[PDB]
Protein backbone atom coordinates (compact mmCIF):
# COMPACT_ATOMS: atom_id res chain seq x y z
CA UNK A 1 0.00 0.00 0.00
CA UNK A 2 0.75 3.68 -0.83
CA UNK A 3 -1.47 6.80 -0.82
CA UNK A 4 -2.50 6.66 -4.51
CA UNK A 5 -3.34 2.99 -4.12
CA UNK A 6 -5.92 3.93 -1.47
CA UNK A 7 -7.27 6.99 -3.40
CA UNK A 8 -7.88 4.65 -6.30
CA UNK A 9 -9.74 2.16 -4.06
CA UNK A 10 -11.81 5.07 -2.79
CA UNK A 11 -12.70 6.32 -6.33
CA UNK A 12 -13.52 2.76 -7.44
CA UNK A 13 -15.77 2.31 -4.35
CA UNK A 14 -17.95 5.10 -5.84
CA UNK A 15 -18.73 2.84 -8.82
CA UNK A 16 -16.67 4.91 -11.26
CA UNK A 17 -14.33 2.65 -13.27
CA UNK A 18 -11.68 3.77 -15.73
CA UNK A 19 -11.89 1.67 -18.92
CA UNK A 20 -8.98 3.14 -20.80
CA UNK A 21 -8.69 0.04 -23.04
CA UNK A 22 -11.84 1.53 -24.63
CA UNK A 23 -11.23 5.26 -24.07
CA UNK A 24 -14.23 5.46 -21.76
CA UNK A 25 -15.32 5.58 -18.12
CA UNK A 26 -17.99 3.27 -16.62
CA UNK A 27 -20.43 4.24 -13.91
CA UNK A 28 -21.94 1.42 -11.91
CA UNK A 29 -24.11 3.07 -9.29
CA UNK A 30 -26.82 0.40 -8.80
CA UNK A 31 -24.91 -2.89 -9.31
CA UNK A 32 -27.94 -4.31 -11.09
CA UNK A 33 -26.52 -5.09 -14.55
CA UNK A 34 -27.05 -1.56 -15.85
CA UNK A 35 -24.12 0.86 -16.35
CA UNK A 36 -23.54 4.27 -17.88
CA UNK A 37 -20.69 4.49 -20.35
CA UNK A 38 -18.99 7.84 -20.85
CA UNK A 39 -16.57 8.22 -23.78
CA UNK A 40 -13.38 10.08 -23.00
CA UNK A 41 -13.66 11.99 -26.33
CA UNK A 42 -12.16 15.56 -26.24
CA UNK A 43 -15.48 16.39 -27.80
CA UNK A 44 -17.55 16.75 -24.64
CA UNK A 45 -16.28 19.44 -22.28
CA UNK A 46 -14.73 18.54 -18.85
CA UNK A 47 -17.59 20.51 -17.32
CA UNK A 48 -20.23 18.42 -19.12
CA UNK A 49 -18.43 15.14 -18.20
CA UNK A 50 -18.23 16.14 -14.50
CA UNK A 51 -21.88 17.25 -14.37
CA UNK A 52 -22.98 14.00 -16.01
CA UNK A 53 -20.99 11.77 -13.63
CA UNK A 54 -22.36 13.51 -10.50
CA UNK A 55 -25.90 13.15 -11.94
CA UNK A 56 -25.31 9.39 -12.34
CA UNK A 57 -23.95 9.03 -8.79
CA UNK A 58 -26.98 10.96 -7.49
CA UNK A 59 -29.47 8.36 -8.81
CA UNK B 1 -0.73 4.69 -16.88
CA UNK B 2 0.62 4.52 -13.32
CA UNK B 3 -1.51 4.95 -10.22
CA UNK B 4 -0.76 8.68 -9.82
CA UNK B 5 -1.88 9.40 -13.38
CA UNK B 6 -5.08 7.37 -12.91
CA UNK B 7 -5.62 9.37 -9.73
CA UNK B 8 -5.11 12.55 -11.76
CA UNK B 9 -7.74 11.46 -14.30
CA UNK B 10 -10.29 10.69 -11.55
CA UNK B 11 -9.62 14.15 -10.08
CA UNK B 12 -10.22 15.67 -13.52
CA UNK B 13 -13.39 13.71 -14.23
CA UNK B 14 -14.98 14.09 -10.76
CA UNK B 15 -13.37 17.45 -9.88
CA UNK B 16 -12.83 15.64 -6.60
CA UNK B 17 -9.48 15.62 -4.77
CA UNK B 18 -8.81 13.52 -1.65
CA UNK B 19 -6.33 15.26 0.64
CA UNK B 20 -4.94 14.79 4.20
CA UNK B 21 -7.30 16.61 6.59
CA UNK B 22 -6.11 19.48 8.77
CA UNK B 23 -7.70 17.51 11.64
CA UNK B 24 -6.04 14.61 13.49
CA UNK B 25 -9.55 13.23 13.96
CA UNK B 26 -11.23 13.97 10.63
CA UNK B 27 -8.24 13.07 8.55
CA UNK B 28 -9.73 12.85 5.03
CA UNK B 29 -10.46 16.13 3.25
CA UNK B 30 -12.65 15.95 0.15
CA UNK B 31 -12.15 18.97 -2.09
CA UNK B 32 -14.68 19.82 -4.81
CA UNK B 33 -14.01 21.83 -7.93
CA UNK B 34 -11.15 23.87 -9.36
CA UNK B 35 -10.06 25.73 -6.20
CA UNK B 36 -10.06 25.24 -2.42
CA UNK B 37 -13.67 26.49 -2.84
CA UNK B 38 -15.74 23.62 -1.36
CA UNK B 39 -14.22 21.04 1.01
CA UNK B 40 -15.42 18.81 3.86
CA UNK B 41 -13.35 16.75 6.26
CA UNK B 42 -14.47 13.37 7.59
CA UNK B 43 -13.16 10.47 9.72
CA UNK B 44 -13.14 7.07 8.06
CA UNK B 45 -13.90 5.53 11.52
CA UNK B 46 -16.23 6.25 14.47
CA UNK B 47 -19.60 7.67 15.50
CA UNK B 48 -18.45 11.33 14.92
CA UNK B 49 -17.55 11.26 11.21
CA UNK B 50 -18.36 14.83 10.08
CA UNK B 51 -15.53 17.32 10.58
CA UNK B 52 -15.15 20.94 9.46
CA UNK B 53 -16.28 22.17 6.01
CA UNK B 54 -15.89 25.24 3.84
CA UNK B 55 -18.73 26.76 3.38
CA UNK B 56 -19.69 25.97 6.98
CA UNK B 57 -22.92 23.97 7.09
CA UNK B 58 -25.74 24.28 9.64
CA UNK B 59 -26.36 21.47 12.27
CA UNK B 60 -29.40 20.08 10.50
CA UNK B 61 -27.36 19.72 7.28
CA UNK B 62 -24.36 18.18 9.09
CA UNK B 63 -26.67 15.60 10.74
CA UNK B 64 -28.08 14.66 7.34
CA UNK B 65 -24.56 14.11 6.02
CA UNK B 66 -23.51 12.18 9.13
CA UNK B 67 -26.39 9.66 8.62
CA UNK B 68 -25.56 9.04 4.93
CA UNK B 69 -22.08 8.04 6.07
CA UNK B 70 -22.78 6.30 9.38
CA UNK B 71 -26.14 4.75 8.79
CA UNK B 72 -26.47 4.33 5.02
CA UNK B 73 -22.71 3.60 4.83
CA UNK B 74 -22.76 5.06 1.30
CA UNK B 75 -19.74 7.19 0.41
CA UNK B 76 -20.98 8.11 -3.10
CA UNK B 77 -24.33 9.25 -1.75
CA UNK B 78 -22.56 11.26 0.99
CA UNK B 79 -20.32 12.98 -1.60
CA UNK B 80 -23.36 13.73 -3.79
CA UNK B 81 -25.28 15.41 -0.96
CA UNK B 82 -22.21 17.15 0.48
CA UNK B 83 -21.21 18.52 -2.99
CA UNK B 84 -24.78 19.81 -3.57
CA UNK B 85 -24.89 21.43 -0.14
CA UNK B 86 -21.43 23.00 -0.33
CA UNK B 87 -21.98 24.36 -3.88
CA UNK B 88 -25.37 25.80 -2.83
CA UNK B 89 -23.61 27.49 0.10
CA UNK B 90 -21.07 29.43 -2.03
NA1 LIG C 1 -5.43 11.19 1.64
Amino acid sequence: ANENILKLKLYRSLGVILDLENDQVLINRKNDGNIDILPLDNNLSDFYKTKYIWERLGK
Amino acid sequence: MNDAAEVALYERLLQLRVLPGASDVHDVRFVFGDDSRCWIEVAMHGDHVIGNSHPALDPKSRATLEHVLTVQGDLAAFLVVARDMLLASL
